[PDB]
């Protein structure tokens, strides 16, 4: 549904994963930062699109980026 | 309350107000309604004659109406009101 | 000029002076002549008569409504309507703009530059509010020396 | 002690309140023509039509525009029968959209208890087909019988 | 266990904490970095729960803030008595009030504003006041302006005492947490000591001061020759000539011969025909009764003397089979959360202020209150707006209790837990009754507008068309008029004149009150009122119930109260917060209270307020057009919003021209609100970025970065200008129209 | 007016029948699963 | 990492019933089951609205959305020291285990998971939309 993209400006601060309320983001190993980890979005079909990860990203400009695309019953947040 | 043997009973698929009574009428009342409402069954057929029959029945009494039945077919019954500037 | 009679010879402007005192004279009829609210209306009438004798003596132009109209084109007769108090204004408004600009330069080279804007340093402020008196000689002086404007390589620019 | 969860399950969005699972209310709601799961859906659709057909003559003969004439029986009954024919087409296009020809039944097969019942045939393409014709014949006869008992026989009532 | 717990010198009285602005919050103590720091400085200024987690220091902050509020109200009362003493015509109005308008504000003759000092009468120029202070001082027995000056300087003394107590109960001896948690003692000393002894003391004033002075004012005696209030206490024969029951001298009180006090303690009812205001023998019997009843009710709870009630024992014994473990933990709610008590107290104070508004137009308590129509309209309108604001704030602090003080571990299977457990049912059935009320009131208005537009007056809901007579109200008004004969014997007359007992009271040639009719128009507008109150309840109760979580956002309590949104996800989560429900309920309070005061103004300008000529003929201000024009929106726009606005727009060049200026400036503030309400932060942030670029070009960049207002702040600014502009529009239109035709 | 009865025909069809034709055919069309 | 199997014999927390629970999306589309092991009998805030007494052993809770499982799960990870996992249950009977996928929570890094949805460039090196007209690819997915 929603497309969440991680860019190489990430410092591995992990707070995009901690702010995620639908378990989209996970921290995979990486070689481009001091923390040696970058975020990724394997369960991007579960993304509501709330951009809590973009609110918690301290990198200017943002490393996690959520693009609101086709919206399904996962990304609409319904219970009915 | 999760079972893995009955998936409908653990998810809310309940007939909350349903009944399993097979019949409560008699054969004389049942044969009258299916005979009369037998040409009204098919959705594609019923949508055809309701649109075509509904367009005719509003154009009939729209046109055969009288002055007392509807005021738009009565017309004016007094002198017209002249506007300002002689118009 | 522009089809407007002068207000000293305008019959409509003298009509508005007549019907303004008459409104205030009828307000005076229900008070005692030595009472305190009657002294306020008597001071209002003398304020009105001072106003109408000031508007006619400045060469104001009155239309068909009996009202003084301002000519802002830059006429040699009409300098005090727009040009003279505009140059008085822009001197005062440039004084506000020069002492607020010079305060920000004086607090940008400080230890905590953001605490000097919520808490304005009055000895730093009052020593340049006096310096805003001669500001056209200091604004064009900074314009000619290049200190008024900042080069675009050191200015935060949003991307295309 | 009085309020229970819905069939003992607290995580289904409902409660077993007295307005829901009374001895009198759950007897009532289980005999209403919409919740008979084994009756053929044309027969129980005639009762859903007779009811709604009858009741709708009332607000159309006592409140409509032609309520102050001698044609108030004829104007309001055909207005009541007009709402039957519109809602029949609303019932027609609902069954076309919701149910496809040859599909299963979108109905809960399980009852309040754990016993397995047959699927409700009303939520099908052919079950809602016979339900729509049951509402059309029942609704047009429910309007006409309420018109007969009010403006043909003219039974005495306080308001008519 | 109830006793005084204080401790000495918690914080030192120093100005070093005045210099640092954001000392209360950890985020604002670092100093400013953006311009949003200034707005969070004011937003978190009074929010004492966000400062510290210790409820003791929070309660001390709230107690000294109460004392500062009391100081501000005493400064305000000092000003209004000093304005009566020096800048008013209160002695001139008190000589004859049927011809001289109440005025207590003189403006300075500077810029043409001296025309606002209008001819109010009595040889005086000033702003005609509508606050009702003149009738209040006439009911208090105030005869001279020296008494007003003495009350002003006494109020200044009490304002200094409240400032000293606010300093004392935060810096010298501040109470501890268990002192504030003695709610039984606080209720015992508020019911008996505050509302009981206050009613008893005002009853003593209304026996000795208000009653004989106001009896002499009904006799046409000049107030300069009326004896002073202490002369009735000293010379009791002077008090006995007006009431012979004073000749017995306190012996019927202790011998239970209270009927011998029937000369000055009566259950008359109705209005004084001399003045148009309630009797003070009834207002003194009223205060003596609510004092002998609030002092009884103040001996109910258990402090430390054995007798009484623990209210936890009252609550925990109140449990039912439809609830189970209900009312348990609510004592722990209402003694550990300031916001829950604030919600209950604000709901009662707002609803009580609405009670005050109705029980003052209908039973006017002050002499010449009813016949001064400006005072009646302004007092009703002011108390409706205060009451609506306080009930919206009640729902606000209810929601703040949910998001910041509701502990789910202490609340299992009680009333609050079960109300949260079926909040979908509450909000959905409230939604149904709101939509049903909206059609069955406003669509009835639309139907009347349509058939009046289509030339069908018989197809409407009129008193001549299809009638919708309020038979319950028309029966309860007959039940309240035909009461004295059988259900309430000992009454001389009836409770109010608006019930149907006759008594066309004419004071100064102007109608005080008469029987208020209730017809189809009143039915329609009362269903509008019920609809608007229900919808305001719907947004506000939805914000209270969905403050913790929702089906949309299950972690909404972690986001807080003043958060804007979660984001553009789940379709968009804009205004999910409980604050945003308070924000929308403020608009629905505008709608509700504005239609309430519009129905009030038109209903009594059409059916109550007017004049009485010879041979008993009553000519109202807008004669009889409420029954036929207030059933359509075109009548409301035409015979109310256009016909009665023909004195707010042509008031220019007169004393009421400031009402025209504030009418237009109130339209300005309203259209200014629509800038903040309809727009959003990011547009203004990029526009400010362009302005910051222009500042960078000329080296006038501030170090405090210019930022757009926050989304919560932009909505707050928009609703503040919407309420301020619309309320000031109605204030200007009301206070120009009813002053002009009054 | 030449023919007064075509007001009595076309205003009921284009005002009542044609929205009932168009909205019912669209609601079938917008809820086709295809 | 072997995913845990849903036992379907552990019981529910003591809850009086809520109206915020499973609607018809549970019956036809999906519903979410969260399973966790408890130290003792506690009281927790229900993410559908309300409070329930959680059991002294393993607990099973049926939820409608994936966000309700994290809102509950982060509540009993910070207030309580309880490890949790949840599932996705479909009406045909298939239980899809969802979190944590490797057995360790996604805040902590694991060597088994791979980078997906990761761009080696930044935002400023994304291509303009004018040079990607009429293509399935967009400015960020390449
Ligand atoms: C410290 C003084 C200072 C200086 C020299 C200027 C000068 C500048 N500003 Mg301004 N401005 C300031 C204060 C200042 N401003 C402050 C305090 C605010 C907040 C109200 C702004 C808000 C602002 C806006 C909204 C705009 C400008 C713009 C401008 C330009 C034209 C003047 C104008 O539009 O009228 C002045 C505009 C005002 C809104 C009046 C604010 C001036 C206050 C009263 C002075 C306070 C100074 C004092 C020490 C504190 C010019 C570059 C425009 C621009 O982008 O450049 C072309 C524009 O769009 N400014
Ligand atoms: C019989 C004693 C008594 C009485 C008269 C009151 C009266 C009052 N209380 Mg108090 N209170 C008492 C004892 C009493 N209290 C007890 C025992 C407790 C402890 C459990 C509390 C704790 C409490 C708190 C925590 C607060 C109050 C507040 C209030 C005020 C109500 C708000 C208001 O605007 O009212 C109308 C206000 C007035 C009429 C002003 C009157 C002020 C004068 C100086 C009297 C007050 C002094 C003292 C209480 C009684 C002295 C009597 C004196 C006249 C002889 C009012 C001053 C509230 C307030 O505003 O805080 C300041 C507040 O929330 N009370
Ligand atoms: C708190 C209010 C209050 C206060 C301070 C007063 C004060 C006074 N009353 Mg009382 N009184 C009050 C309530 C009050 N009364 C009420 C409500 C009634 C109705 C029962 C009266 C009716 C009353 C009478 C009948 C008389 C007093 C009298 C007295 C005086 C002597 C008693 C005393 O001081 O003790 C004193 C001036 C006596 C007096 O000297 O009159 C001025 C007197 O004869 N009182
Ligand atoms: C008994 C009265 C009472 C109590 C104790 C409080 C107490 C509180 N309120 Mg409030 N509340 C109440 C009633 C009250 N309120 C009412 C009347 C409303 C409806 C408007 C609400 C709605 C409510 C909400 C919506 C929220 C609170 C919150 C706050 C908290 C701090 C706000 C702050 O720092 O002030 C800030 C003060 C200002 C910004 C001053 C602005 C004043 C108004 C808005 C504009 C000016 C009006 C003025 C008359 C017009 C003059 C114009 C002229 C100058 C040109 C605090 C707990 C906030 C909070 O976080 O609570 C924890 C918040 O989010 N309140
Ligand atoms: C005149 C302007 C206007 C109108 C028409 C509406 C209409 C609505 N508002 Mg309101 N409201 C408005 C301005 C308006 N609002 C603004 C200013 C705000 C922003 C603050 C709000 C925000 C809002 C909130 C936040 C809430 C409402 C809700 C509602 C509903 C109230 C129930 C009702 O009356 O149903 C009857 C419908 C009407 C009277 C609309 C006219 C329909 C006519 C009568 C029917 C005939 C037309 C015909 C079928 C055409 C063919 C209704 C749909 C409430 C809601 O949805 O729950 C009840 C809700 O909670 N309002
Ligand atoms: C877009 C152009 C236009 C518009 C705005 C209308 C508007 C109107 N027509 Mg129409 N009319 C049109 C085209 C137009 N006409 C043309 C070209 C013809 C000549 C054949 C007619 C012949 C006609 C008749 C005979 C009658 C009206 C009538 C009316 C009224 C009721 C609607 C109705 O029954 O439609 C009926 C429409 C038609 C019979 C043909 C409409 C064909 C148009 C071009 C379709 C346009 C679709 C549009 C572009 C999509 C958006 C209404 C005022 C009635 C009237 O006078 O009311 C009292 C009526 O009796 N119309
Ligand atoms: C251009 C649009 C259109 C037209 C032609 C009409 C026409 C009519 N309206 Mg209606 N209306 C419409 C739009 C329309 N409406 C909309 C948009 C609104 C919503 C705001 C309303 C709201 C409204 C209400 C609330 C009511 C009317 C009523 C009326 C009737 C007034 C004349 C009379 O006295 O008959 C008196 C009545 C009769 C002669 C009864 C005739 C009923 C016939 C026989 C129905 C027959 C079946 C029908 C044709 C099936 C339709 C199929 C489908 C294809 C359209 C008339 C039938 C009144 C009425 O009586 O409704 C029937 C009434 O109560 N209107
Ligand atoms: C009566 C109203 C004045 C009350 C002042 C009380 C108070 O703050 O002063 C009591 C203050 C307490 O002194 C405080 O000491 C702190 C260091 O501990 C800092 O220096 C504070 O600036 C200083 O206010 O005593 C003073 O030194 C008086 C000067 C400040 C008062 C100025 C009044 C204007
Ligand atoms: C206003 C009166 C509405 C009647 C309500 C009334 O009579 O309450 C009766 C019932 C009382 O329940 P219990 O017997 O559990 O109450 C014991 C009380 O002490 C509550 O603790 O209250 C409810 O269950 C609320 C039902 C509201 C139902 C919706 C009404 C809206
Ligand atoms: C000074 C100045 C200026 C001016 C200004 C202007 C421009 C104006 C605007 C304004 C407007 C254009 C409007 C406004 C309006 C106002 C208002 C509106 C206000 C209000 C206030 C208040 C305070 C209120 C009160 C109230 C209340 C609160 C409630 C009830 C009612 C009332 C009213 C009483 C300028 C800038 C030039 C320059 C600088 C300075
Ligand atoms: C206009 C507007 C702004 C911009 C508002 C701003 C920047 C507030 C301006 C406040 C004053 C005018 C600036 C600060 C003034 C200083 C005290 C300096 C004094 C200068 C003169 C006022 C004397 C928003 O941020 C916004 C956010 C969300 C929705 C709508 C809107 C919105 O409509
Ligand atoms: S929050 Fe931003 S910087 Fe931190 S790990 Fe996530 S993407 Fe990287």
């Amino acid at each position: 549904a929603h497309s969440v993209k991680i860019y190489d400006t990430c410092i591995g601060c992990t707070q995009c994963v901690r702010a995620c309320p639908t378990d989209v983001l996970e921290m995979v190993p990486w070689d481009g930062c001091k923390a040696s980890q970058i975020a990724s979005a394997p369960r991007t079909e579960d993304c509501v699109g709330c951009k809590r990860c973009e609110s918690a990203c301290p990198t200017d400009f943002l490393s996690v980026r959520v693009y609101l695309g086709a919206e399904t019953t996962r990304s609409m947040g319904l219970a009915y | 309350y999760f079972d893995l043997g009955e998936i409908d009973n653990t998810t809310g698929n309940w007939d909350l107000y349903g009944n399993d009574d097979p019949n409560r009428y008699n054969g004389f009342q049942n044969k009258f309604f299916e005979t009369f409402a037998g040409a009204f069954t098919k959705r594609g057929l019923l949508l055809k004659f309701l649109v075509l029959g509904g367009a005719t029945t509003i154009g009939y009494l729209g046109s055969t109406s009288s002055g007392d039945l509807l005021a738009i077919k009565n017309g004016p019954k007094q002198a017209p009101i002249m506007g300002p500037r002689g118009r | 000029v522009a089809g407007l009679t002068p207000c000293k010879e305008s019959k409509g402007f003298a009509k508005r002076q007549k019907q303004e005192i008459k409104k205030l004279e009828g307000r005076l009829k229900l008070y005692a002549p030595d009472s305190a609210p009657a002294l306020a209306i008597n001071a209002t009438i003398e304020k009105t008569k001072r106003r109408f004798e000031f508007y006619g003596n400045q060469g104001l132009l009155c239309g068909t409504d009996g009202l003084p109209h301002l000519i802002v084109d830059g006429d040699q007769a009409h300098l005090g309507e727009f040009v003279y108090p505009g140059l008085v204004f822009l001197y005062i408004a440039g004084w506000i703009g020069w002492v607020g600009r010079a305060y920000l330069i004086d607090v940008r080279t400080s230890k905590k530059p953001t605490e000097k804007e919520i808490i304005i340093d009055v000895p730093l402020a009052l020593r340049i509010m006096s310096k805003g008196l001669t500001w056209p000689v200091a604004a064009i002086g900074e314009l000619r020396s290049g200190k008024l404007v900042e080069k675009s390589s050191n200015i935060t620019v949003s991307p295309r | 002690q009085v309020i229970e969860p819905l069939n003992g399950d607290p995580f289904i969005g409902g409660l077993e309140t007295p307005v829901t699972s009374s001895p009198l209310i759950a007897w009532y709601l289980s005999n209403l023509p919409a919740y008979r799961t084994a009756v053929a859906p044309l027969l129980r659709g005639v009762e859903i039509g007779l009811a709604h057909g009858y009741l709708l003559v009332g607000p159309f003969v006592l409140a409509g525009p032609l309520r102050n004439s001698a044609v108030r029986g004829e104007a309001g009954s055909l207005a009541a029968a007009g709402l039957v024919a519109i809602l029949t087409m609303c019932l027609t296009i609902y069954g076309i959209a919701s149910f496809k020809e040859g599909e299963a039944s979108k109905a809960p097969s399980l009852t309040l208890t754990g016993r397995q019942k047959a699927a409700d045939k009303l939520q099908t393409a052919e079950g809602w087909a016979g339900f729509t014709g049951g509402f059309f014949f029942g609704g047009l006869s429910g309007v006409a019988w309420a018109y007969i008992l009010l403006y043909v026989l003219n039974l005495p009532y306080p308001v008519k | 266990e109830v006793k005084i717990m204080v401790e000495k010198d918690p914080v030192k009285t120093s100005f070093e904490k005045w210099a640092k602005p954001g000392h209360f919050s950890r985020t604002l103590a670092k100093g400013p970095n953006t311009t949003t720091w200034i707005w969070n400085l004011h937003a978190d200024a009074h929010d004492f729960d966000s400062h510290t987690n210790d409820l003791e220091e929070i309660s001390r902050k709230v107690f000294s803030a109460h004392f500062g509020q009391l100081a501000v109200i005493f400064i305000w009362l000092s000003g209004m008595y000093f304005h009566g003493a020096r800048f008013s015509n209160y002695e001139a109005w008190l000589s004859d009030p049927t011809h001289i308008k109440p005025s207590a504000q003189v403006v300075w003759p500077i810029v043409g504003q001296k025309i606002l000092n209008g001819d109010v009468g009595g040889g005086f120029q000033g702003i005609q006041i509508t606050s009702g202070f003149f009738q209040l001082w006439r009911a208090s027995g105030i005869t001279s302006e020296l008494q007003l000056y003495t009350t002003a300087i006494g109020g200044l003394i009490f304002a200094a005492l409240m400032l000293f107590a606010g300093w004392f109960h935060y810096h010298k001896a501040a109470p501890k947490l268990a002192w504030f948690q003695n709610v039984e003692s606080m209720l015992n000393h508020h019911l008996a000591g505050l509302l009981g002894l206050g009613s008893l003391a005002w009853a003593g004033h209304q026996v000795h001061v208000s009653l004989p002075i106001n009896r002499l004012l009904d006799a046409g005696v000049d107030p300069k020759e009326i004896p002073l209030p202490h002369e009735f206490i000293l010379n009791r024969d002077l008090l006995a000539q007006l009431y012979p029951s004073f000749s017995k001298g306190l012996t019927p009180f202790f011998t239970l011969n209270w009927s011998e006090y029937s000369d000055f303690l009566t259950f008359r009812g109705g209005l004084n025909p001399v003045t148009g205001g309630l009797w003070l023998t009834d207002t003194a019997h009223h205060h003596l009764a609510i004092a002998v009843l609030f002092l009884v009710a103040g001996h109910m709870y258990r402090t430390n003397f054995g007798i009484g009630h623990s209210m936890k024992e009252i609550l925990e014994a109140h449990k039912g089979p439809f609830t189970g473990e209900g009312h348990k933990g609510l004592y722990e709610i209402l003694t550990t959360s300031w916001h829950a008590q604030l919600a209950i107290n604000l709901a009662m104070l707002g609803s009580l202020t609405i009670i005050v508004a109705h029980h003052m137009y209908a039973m006017p308590p002050y002499p010449y209150l009813a016949t001064d129509y400006a005072t009646q309209l302004s007092l009703f309108t002011h108390h409706m707006w205060i009451g609506g604001f306080l009930v919206v704030g009640a729902a606000a602090h209810a929601a703040i209790f949910m998001v910041r003080d509701y502990d789910p571990t202490t609340q299992y299977n009680n009333l609050l837990d079960r109300v949260l457990r079926h909040r979908d049912a509450i909000i959905s059935h409230l939604n149904w009754v709101c939509i049903f009320l909206g059609f069955h009131s406003f669509g009835l208005y639309i139907h009347n507008d349509t058939m009046s537009a289509l030339g069908r007056p018989q197809d409407m809901f009129s008193d001549t068309a299809i009638q919708l007579q309020p038979v319950f109200a028309q029966w309860i008004q007959n039940t309240h008029a035909l009461a004295p004969s059988l259900t309430a014997p000992n009454a001389t007359a009836s409770t109010s004149l608006t019930w149907g007992g006759g008594d066309l009271v004419a004071v100064g040639g102007k109608v005080a009150l008469l029987p208020i009719p209730l017809g189809t128009a009143d039915f329609l507008v009362h269903h509008i009122h019920a609809f608007t109150i229900h919808v305001t309840v719907l947004i506000l109760l939805k914000g209270v119930l969905f403050a913790r979580s929702s089906r949309l956002i299950p972690d909404k309590a972690n986001l807080g109260f003043r958060f804007p949104c979660d984001g553009p996800g789940r379709g968009g989560t804009c205004q999910v917060s409980a604050w945003d429900h308070v924000f929308l309920g403020l608009f629905w309070m505008y709608n509700a209270i504005s239609v309430v005061i519009f129905h009030f103004s038109w209903k009594m300008q059409s059916d109550v307020w007017g004049s009485i000529s010879d041979q008993g003929v009553v000519t109202h201000i807008t004669g009889g057009n409420f029954a036929q024009s207030s059933i359509t929106i075109n009548g409301w726009l035409r015979d109310f919003l256009w016909a009665q606005a023909s004195q707010v727009i042509q008031s220019y060049g007169s004393s009421l021209s400031a009402y025209g200026l504030l009418f237009l400036g109130a339209h300005f503030v309203w259209a200014f609100s629509l800038m903040f309400l309809f727009s959003g932060r990011g547009y203004w942030q990029e526009l400010i970025e362009s302005i910051v670029w222009a500042h960078n070009k000329l080296k006038v960049a501030p170090a405090i970065q210019p930022r757009a207002l926050s989304i919560v702040q932009g909505r707050a600014v928009g609703v503040a200008h919407y309420l301020l502009g619309g309320i000031a529009t109605t204030w200007a239109f009301f206070l120009a129209r009813i002053i002009s035709v009054g | 007016m030449t023919a007064s009865y075509l007001p009595s025909i076309f205003v009921p069809l284009i005002g009542l029948v044609f929205p009932a034709i168009t909205m019912a055919s669209l609601f079938i069309y917008i809820e086709q699963d295809e | 990492f072997t995913p845990p199997t849903l036992n379907a014999d552990t019981p529910a927390p003591i809850f009086g019933g809520s109206t915020g629970g499973l609607l018809r999306k549970a019956q036809v589309e999906e519903f979410y089951v969260i399973t966790w092991e408890s130290p003792k009998e506690q009281i927790f805030e229900m993410p559908t609205g309300g409070a329930a007494i959680m059991r002294s052993g393993p607990n099973l809770l049926k939820l409608a959305r994936k966000e309700q499982c994290l809102a509950l799960g982060a509540r009993l990870r910070t207030k309580f020291k309880i490890q949790y996992q949840f599932y996705r249950v479909f009406p045909n009977g298939e239980v899809q285990y969802l979190h944590p996928k490797d057995g360790v929570y996604p805040e902590k890094v694991n060597a088994g998971r791979t980078a997906v949805g990761v761009n080696n460039r930044s935002i400023g090196q994304n291509a303009n939309p004018a040079e990607l007209k009429f293509a399935h690819k967009q400015a960020y997915d390449l």
